[PDB]
This record gives structure tokens, C-alpha cells and sequence, in this order.
RNA sequence: GCUGCAGUUAAAAAGCUCGUAGUUGGAUCUUGUGGAGGGUUCCCCGCCCCUUGCCUCUCGGCGCCGGCCCGAAGCGUUUACUUUGAAAAAAU
């Protein structure tokens, strides 16, 4: 958030979670970071650079959440037609 | 009856918002309700929004985010006279900063922010923010 | 799948689902697993569909190989047919086994001695399991599970659907799951027999 | 005639000129004229695309459009290759009005009828130009820009009489309105 | 919903967004017109009218063939009701059960209900009176409820 | 509900099973049907909720008979939409 | 308790329905382009049919070369609403 200068203020600025589009607090202990492991696709064998996703309690609680992560896997790879 | 339908329409995008969705059906579709959801997208809380098209009044379809948080109808319909105006934003809106009032006018449909730089009052319709 | 067919199902593995009667799933269906079936027979059985278990198999294994430690990946079931299974899993990949009864707190106490911080969970049946998926809700632990078509999702965050009522099912399923994880961070990848089967990952059975 | 046949419309122009002659001699030829029976226009115009060709526009003075809605492919299939190299559509022309309660002044002349209006026309224009379809649906989307793309779901039967035309109609619409439209066949038919 | 009874309900018919023909199809408007002014001679009102066409007879609905309602064709000839078959069909009623309250005087039911269908004759009345299709001196009594249905 | 679902295009029987007047458009669940059997030569065109009898010209003097919906046709075929 | 209350159990919905006054009441009848003021389309003249809707004219000015053009005169079916003026004793 910016003032006269234009200068950031604000402790921490918080993380948006995916799905939902909305905001976890200091304390919230239900919003889950879950870290896919890409592969280079062309022998099948992991190669570094992660995809990281991040979820809210409030989706993971109700049961919306296996919807979510599939939803993200499946706007990218690994999925093709489910 | 369905009396005021601007009214029982707000309630179902506030509703499904807050479980987590991301497309809806309103209906029945008044050209009221457009110039609404016109005026709330440029800002930006809501996307695209789709008229399903029927003899009878029509359906409408919107896609939106989680950047809104509630967007309210105030009924009936008070006058502004652009002194009452500071008044009203004061109680509707959580912060001056930003909140946005939605009023008619005789320049049409608009903001609050707008109708203060036509010099035009009007009759007020709902909030959001 | 992402990967033309150097990660894409064989002809294989088809006859192994098959044989162990992973396909059929129970009469009873939940709202959150109606895309993963296909359809129903003329009886009560639903037929869940085995590209959808699939798929769901790869991004499941792939977050187990995500970890930099594999001494943290807890491993759980407490049905008699998931502890044998889950023993070897745990111990052919480097990973955590509870077996048995969980013994409630172990994932919020700072006085008992069985206490851990793991990342992930995998879990056999929600509906056995309940007791850690709830304690998962209080330390931000993803969550990993077999689901069947009864077994509903809450406190999970991705599924691999199974028959999963105490069957072959059951061992066939976490062979897969290990054989996997090794395809992307072992040296066993080229993809053309494992000298470990799925012939020790099935019940112990009571013998003669 | 072949000069008078365009009343209202300014009885002078080439091209004009040039389309009525040959059109009504085709009428008054006796190798079709059991189904042609001495109709004429009121004006015509040619309009681009941005596929880089002509078509060519017939207005009538609608009474007389219900009777070429009869012929309508025939007609129109003698006159694709007689005039050729240019597509060739039928429409119709209204004398649309402002409004009393405010765009031009009133006198208390007359009601003004809702078929007299301006948007049932909009509407009954776009009737005639994919006509041999019968409109299934009408969807509509707008865009963050404020603009509008009208989506037209037509019949699932009849493709290929459309399907070729299927661009050059759109062009039709711009012209005339002002508005983009685009035309679809749907995922099923009912 | 309802408006003297409850209840709550759907069962309204619901007509197709396409309006053409469609194609198939035969009796040009002016056929549509002549087969409907021999079915008011025999007593079908207009209701009736338009089952009887739909039924057995090629029509889909009789404001597709033609540009106008069943009635108003009709009208124009001068040969519909002083009345709307609506408001006969109410009086029509009530008569048979002043009949059966005269005979019976301890069916307080058949009172009750009578009060209803009165009540909604009155309404009806309103509507039509304000907007000049009926008298601005009718009323409906004992006397002209026995004259009217007759 | 999954509460993520898409309204805009339906599925051709599986969300297009509900009743008529809660789809995106009102469709009748209704349909003609031309008919010519024996007892009556003749190609006639009724409707399939007939709500009367309908009558024949030919040896017969009855084709339908309305029932509390569609209509119970009889020994003769005559069957088609056409279209709708 | 209009802004701003409450009525399952704490004080509290007429036994039930009909019904006039009163209050409240569905959908539907116009958009793009050069100049000017502000962006990179969009918000005083005009244009597609309309553009402050018309005429009819005649009396008293402005024109141009008897003849011709355009301001003022009736008004756009009526109100609420909103915006600008006028007119508002002092003291407080």
C-alpha cells in the first residue's frame, strides 16, 4: 500500500490463495501451500522447477478443494482430458 | 409479486459469492440491472457477463471474482441534492477512500464520483464496494 | 497426459486394474465423486472409470517427489488390509509409517514422544482415518488420500479413487503408487519390469 | 420499367440502374416467369467485406417481401451466376421513427406503434438475412470495453445454404445497425 | 400462488422460442378464418376454439397463421359475447350451489365456499368496468345473476 | 452441487432432464405426429396430448382418447414429429 | 429504535378466513463517425432516418446580387425529481 511518496507500508502484505481469491491471516491453520513436482516431459524424470499452488481453509473444510487443485492441473500439466 | 426486482437480484451474487462460485443465472433481466453491472465491472469486481436472450425478459449470466465483498440495494428510492450526498457515504461506506455509491440521474446511470463533476443530484439505488 | 505416452497408461497395467477389480466401485455415491464414475450396470455396482484413477495417480506422486526430505511423507492406515501394504511403501521409499491405532495429539502435543512435523499424508479410507485429517487442520499439512465412491472429501485435498473395501485393490494400488515416485527420482526408470511386485503388498491372509 | 423502379430512393445511379434492367427482364423472360409475376425493388446498394469482396443488397418496399420469401433460392441461385463474382442476400426497408417522449418533437400525431419502433427492426432485419435457418437462439455478451457481440444460434438442418455465406451476412449487419454479430451452429438441436 | 385456496403450484403451458410455420403447414389465414366461424355457431367459445384447431387440425396456435387472437377475429365480425366466458363461468357456478344451499341449509361448507367465488365475481367486475367493457351501472345481485346465465 | 459448475452450455439430456420452464429456454415437451392407418385413409395430423377424441371418416369413428397426459392412440401406426 | 430495536422459550403474532379504504406492485419503446474541450475509442454543430420538433407567415432589422436566406411569434401529451436564477427584517 502506497503513501505520498509512493513508499510500501504494511508488515507483512499477505498471500491470495487460487481458487478463491481472498486472503489468509496470521492465524489460520486449514490454507495448505502444495507444491506439484514438474518433469521435463520427454523421459518422464523430474526436473526441478516446481508448481506451487496455495488453497484457503474455508474451500478445504467444505470439500471444494479436490475440485480446485484439479481445476489448476488441468488449465496447465499434468492433465489432458479428464 | 416479486415488487422490486433490482432488490432480489443483488442478494443472489452476494449469496454465491461467499460460498465460492464463479457463474450464476439472475433473472428476470431489467435493463435497470444492466447499466448496473455496467457501471460495477469497469471498475473492476466483476467480469463479462452474458444476456441470455428469451420473449419473456431474458436470463442473465455474469462470471465474477472474490474482489467483491457485498453489493447491497437501498430501497426505497431518496432523493440527493449534493449536501445530503456526504452524509449518506459516510454511513454506507466502510472508508472515503474508496466505495462506491450508485445513483440515476438525468445524465444517466453513474457512480457518486461522476455525478459530483456534472453538478447533477438524483435519486439513489443501491452500493457497493 | 503431459508427456505423449512416455507417462501415459499401457496395455499392461490394464490387465493388473482388472484382475483386481479396482473398476468396480460401491452402490453408494457422493456428490463430489460423480465425475470420476462413468455409469451404473443393470445392478447396484457403478463403474468408476480407470483414465480418471489414472491421471489422478501422477500429480499425487509427483507432489511425494516434490519434497527435498523423504523421511517426512507419514504414511497412515489402520484397517488390517492397509498395514501391510503401507510397510513396505514406507519401507522400499524413504518414508514414515503409522500403523495401527493412531493415538490421538501426535500432530499438536509438544510432551509426547511419538510427536512429528511431516508435510504431506496418505492416507487409506477417510472413514477409518478420520482422527488424522482432522489434526491435519491445525498444522497446514497437505493431504493425499484413496477415496471411494461412499467416502466423502473433506479435510483432503486430491483423491485416487479405488474399490478399497478390503481387496487386492487395496495392495495393487500402493505397488503403483511407489513405482511411480521412483520412475521420476530413481535410478529404476525404463519403465519395463520392476523386480518388486504387487504379490506381498496384498493382505497377509490367514494361511492353513 | 428499369429507372422508376427505385422510388424514394433517388431514380438516378448506375449500378442501380445497371441491377434493375436485367432484374426485371429476367421476370418478364418467359424461361422463369411462373413464379415471377412483375415485383420491383426501391433502391439497392453494394457493400464490402473484410474478405476482400462485393455483395450486393435488394431492398423492396414490404408488402411485397413476403412474396420473394416464397422463391427466395431459386431466384437467388439464377441471379448468383448472372451477376457473379459477388454474394447476394435479400432484405427489407423501414421507415423507422424517433420517439415522442423525446428524440424528435411530437405534435400528438400518432401513438407510434412497437412494430414502427426502432429495436423490432434491428430485430426483423436480422430474420431475412439467415432466414432459410429459422433462428434458434439469441445470446449476447459484453465486453469490458462496453461493447456488445451478439451470438446467433441457428438450426443444425439447412448448414450448407449458410455456410458460405456465413461471413458475408455479418458484414450485412455492420452496415446497416452499426453492431457486430457473429454466427454460430450449436453443440445440439432441439 | 392461489388466491382463495393455499396452495402452490406449477403447470403452465410453455410455448417454443422458434414462431415460423412451421413449414409444414396448410389453410392460409383467410382458410384458419372460416373454419373457426362455423365452430362459434354451435355453441364452442373461444377457449374450446382454439383445442379443437390444435388437436386434430394442423395448426400449432392460431397468432402464428394469423395476426391476431382467436377473439379478436371474432369481435370484428360483431359476433362475440356481451360477456367474457370468464365472468360467465364464475355465475355459472354459483347458482347450482344457491340450489343445493336451499335444499340443504346445514352444508355450512357449501356456504363458505360460496363466499369465495362471490367475492372473486366482484374483482372480476372491477377490472372490466373501469376499462369500459361493461356499464358503469351493472352490478351483480340474486336478480341479475339468474337473468345473466340464462 | 461442486459449486463451480457451468450454466452456460448444457449437457443434451443430463441438464436438459429438468422441468420445461427451468431451462435457459422454454421448450414444450409436446409433439405432433402424422398419422394414416387403415380404419380411416387418410393422412391426418393430431396432436400427442390429443385432450379429446378424435374422430375418423373412414369405418372407425375413434382414433384417440384422452387420458390424464399424452393420449392412448390405438391399432394403427401413423407415427412421426415431424421436426418438433 | 426514520437513521436504528424486539415478538419459539425472557414482556409479545388477532382461533381462522374473506374484504373496502390505506400502502405496495413484472418485463418492453435508439447507436456509431470529422471540428471543438479531456484520454487513446469515450463525455458544443452537425451527419445515415433525427438532432434543440415545425411552420407561416407578417409586421418593425441583418445580410448578398426585383429576387432570395436566417434570429424573434405559437410549442413539442402532463407531473414528480434534479440543476440555475429571482425574492427573501434586524439582532442571534
Amino acid at each position: 500500500m502506497q503513501s505520498n511518496a509512493g513508499e510500501f507500508v504494511d508488515l507483512y502484505v499477505p498471500r491470495k490463495c487460487s481458487a478463491s481469491n481472498r486472503i489468509i491471516g496470521a492465524k489460520d491453520h486449514a490454507s495448505i501451500p502444495m507444491n506439484v513436482a514438474e518433469v521435463d516431459k520427454v523421459t518422464g524424470r523430474f526436473n526441478g522447477q516446481s508448481k506451487t499452488y496455495a488453497i484457503c481453509g474455508a474451500i478445504r473444510r467444505m470439500g471444494e478443494s479436490d475440485d480446485s487443485i484439479l481445476r489448476l492441473a488441468k488449465s496447465h500439466g499434468i492433465v489432458s482430458q479428464n | 409479486v416479486r415488487m422490486n426486482v433490482l432488490a432480489d437480484a443483488l442478494k443472489s451474487i452476494n449469496n454465491a459469492e461467499k460460498r465460492g462460485k464463479r457463474q450464476v443465472l439472475i433473472r428476470p433481466c431489467s435493463k435497470v440491472i444492466v447499466r448496473f453491472l455496467t457501471v460495477m465491472m469497469k471498475h473492476g469486481y466483476i467480469g463479462e457477463f452474458e444476456i441470455i436472450d428469451d420473449h419473456r425478459a431474458g436470463k442473465i449470466v455474469v462470471n465474477l471474482t472474490g474482489r467483491l465483498n457485498k453489493c447491497g440495494v437501498i430501497s426505497p428510492r431518496f432523493d440527493v441534492q449534493l449536501k445530503d450526498l456526504e452524509k449518506w457515504q459516510n454511513n454506507l461506506l466502510p472508508s472515503r477512500q474508496f466505495g462506491f455509491i450508485v445513483l440515476t440521474t438525468s445524465a444517466g446511470i453513474m457512480d457518486h464520483e461522476e455525478a459530483r463533476r456534472k453538478h447533477t443530484g438524483g435519486k439513489i439505488l443501491g452500493f457497493f464496494f | 497426459s503431459g508427456a505423449l505416452d512416455v507417462l501415459q497408461m499401457k496395455e499392461e497395467d490394464v490387465l493388473k486394474f482388472l484382475a483386481a477389480g479396482t473398476h468396480l466401485g460401491g452402490t453408494n455415491l457422493d456428490f463430489q465423486m460423480e465425475q470420476y464414475i462413468y455409469k451404473r450396470k443393470s445392478d447396484g455396482i457403478y463403474i468408476i472409470n480407470l483414465k480418471r484413477t489414472w491421471e489422478k495417480l501422477l500429480l499425487a506422486a509427483r507432489a511425494i517427489v516434490a519434497i527435498e526430505n523423504p523421511a517426512d511423507v507419514s504414511v497412515i492406515s489402520s484397517r488390517n488390509t492397509g498395514q501391510r501394504a503401507v510397510l513396505k511403501f514406507a519401507a522400499a521409499t524413504g518414508a514414515t509409517p503409522i500403523a495401527g491405532r493412531f493415538t490421538p495429539g501426535t500432530f499438536t502435543n509438544q510432551i509426547q514422544a511419538a510427536f512429528r512435523e511431516p508435510r504431506l499424508l496418505v492416507v487409506t479410507d477417510p472413514r477409518a482415518d478420520h482422527q488424522p485429517l482432522t489434526e491435519a487442520s491445525y498444522v497446514n499439512l497437505p493431504t493425499i488420500a484413496l477415496c471411494n465412491t461412499d467416502s466423502p472429501l473433506r479435510y483432503v485435498d486430491i483423491a485416487i479413487p479405488c474399490n478399497n473395501k478390503g481387496a487386492h485393490s487395496v495392495g495393487l494400488m500402493w505397488w503403483m503408487l511407489a513405482r511411480e515416485v521412483l520412475r521420476m527420482r530413481g535410478t529404476i526408470s525404463r519403465e519395463h519390469p520392476w523386480e518388486v511386485m504387487p504379490d506381498l503388498y496384498f493382505y497377509r491372509d490367514p494361511e492353513e | 420499367s428499369a429507372k422508376i423502379v427505385k422510388p424514394n430512393g433517388e431514380k438516378p445511379d448506375e449500378f442501380e440502374s445497371g441491377i434493375s434492367q436485367a432484374l426485371l427482364e429476367l421476370e418478364m423472360n418467359s424461361d422463369l416467369k411462373a413464379q415471377l409475376r412483375e415485383l420491383n425493388i426501391t433502391a439497392a446498394k453494394e457493400i464490402e467485406v473484410g474478405g476482400g469482396r462485393k455483395a450486393i443488397i435488394i431492398f423492396v418496399p414490404v408488402p411485397q417481401l413476403k412474396s420473394f420469401q416464397k422463391i427466395q433460392v431459386r431466384l437467388v441461385r439464377e441471379l448468383e451466376k448472372k451477376f457473379s463474382g459477388k454474394h447476394v442476400v435479400f432484405i427489407a426497408q423501414r421507415r423507422i421513427l424517433p420517439k415522442p417522449t423525446r428524440k424528435s418533437r411530437t405534435k400528438n400525431k400518432q401513438k407510434r406503434p412497437r412494430s414502427r419502433t426502432l429495436t423490432a427492426v434491428h430485430d426483423a432485419i436480422l430474420e431475412d438475412l439467415v432466414f432459410p435457418s429459422e433462428i434458434v437462439g439469441k445470446r449476447i455478451r459484453v465486453k469490458l470495453d462496453g461493447s456488445r457481440l451478439i451470438k446467433v444460434h441457428l438450426d443444425k438442418a439447412q448448414q450448407n445454404n449458410v455456410e458460405h455465406k456465413v461471413e458475408t451476412f455479418s458484414g450485412v449487419y455492420k452496415k446497416l445497425t452499426g453492431k457486430d454479430v457473429n454466427f454460430e451452429f450449436p453443440e445440439f438441436q432441439l | 400462488g392461489r388466491m382463495h385456496a393455499p396452495g402452490k403450484g406449477l403447470s403452465q403451458s410453455a410455448l417454443p422460442y422458434r414462431r415460423s410455420v412451421p413449414t409444414w403447414l396448410k389453410l392460409t389465414s383467410d382458410d384458419v378464418k372460416e373454419q373457426i366461424y362455423k365452430l362459434a355457431k354451435k355453441g364452442l367459445t373461444p377457449s374450446q376454439i382454439g383445442v379443437i384447431l390444435r388437436d386434430s387440425h394442423g395448426v400449432a396456435q392460431v397468432r402464428f397463421v394469423t395476426g391476431n387472437k382467436i377473439l379478436r377475429i371474432l369481435k370484428s365480425k360483431g359476433l362475440a359475447p356481451d360477456l367474457p366466458e370468464d365472468l360467465y363461468h364464475l355465475i355459472k357456478k354459483a347458482v347450482a350451489v344457491r340450489k343445493h344451499l336451499e335444499r340443504n341449509r346445514k352444508d355450512k361448507d357449501a356456504k363458505f365456499r360460496l363466499i369465495l367465488i362471490e367475492s372473486r365475481i366482484h374483482r372480476l367486475a372491477r377490472y372490466y368496468k373501469t376499462k369500459r367493457v361493461l356499464p358503469p351501472n351493472w352490478k351483480y345481485e340474486s336478480s341479475t345473476a339468474s337473468a345473466l346465465v340464462a | 452441487m461442486p459449486l463451480a459448475k457451468d450454466l452456460l452450455h448444457p449437457s443434451p439430456e443430463e441438464e436438459k432432464r429438468k422441468h420445461k420452464k427451468k431451462r435457459l429456454v422454454q421448450s414444450p415437451n409436446s409433439y405432433f405426429m402424422d398419422v394414416k392407418c387403415p380404419g380411416c385413409y387418410k393422412i391426418t395430423t393430431v396432436f400427442s396430448h390429443a385432450q379429446t377424441v378424435v374422430l375418423c371418416v373412414g369405418c372407425s369413428t375413434v382414433l384417440c382418447q384422452p387420458t390424464g397426459g399424452k393420449a392412448r392412440l390405438t391399432e394403427g401406426c401413423s407415427f412421426r414429429r415431424k421436426q418438433h
